[PDB]
């Protein structure tokens, strides 16, 4: 499978 | 691709959307975005991060999606940065979709998977 970019996490500001 | 941001074809607000992410040819369905919808529901940006500092970070998981192992397969520089997301990849523990594939499709892409963590819209 090819690495998928995660940019995202804790529900942040 | 998930959560509000589907792709062009998303009337979430003035994006222009044109050029997305990587697409499945042969394979890794819904099933890679959900890993990553997964870890960022359990990940955590640590104060450390800049706007594209990122991690590969390998996992291990079982037929159920079931994590069974998640390292840090390519450093950021940032333990808290790489880690963070280790304990994102963790946290999820088990993902769907991993059972509606082939074992030989899921062995290929999702016993072992990559997620790349590579944050959006920091502080600096």
């Amino acid at each position: 499978a090819d690495p998928l970019v995660i940019s995202s996490g804790n529900d942040r500001a | 691709h998930m959560r509000a941001l589907a792709e062009l074809l998303s009337d979430t607000t003035e994006r222009q959307q044109a050029l997305a992410d990587e697409v499945g040819s042969e394979v890794t369905g819904s099933l890679d975005d959900l890993i990553v919808n997964l870890v960022s529901q359990q990940w955590r940006r640590p104060p450390s991060a800049r706007n594209g500092m990122s991690v590969e970070v390998l996992i291990e998981m079982l037929p159920d999606g079931t994590i069974t192992n998640a390292s840090v397969s390519r450093s950021s520089g940032d333990k808290p940065f790489d880690s963070s997301a280790v304990a994102a990849v963790r946290n999820v523990g088990r993902i769907p979709e991993m059972q509606q594939l082939p074992r030989a499709t899921f062995d290929s892409l999702y016993r072992q998977r990559r997620i790349i963590f590579k944050p959006e819209d920091l502080s600096l």
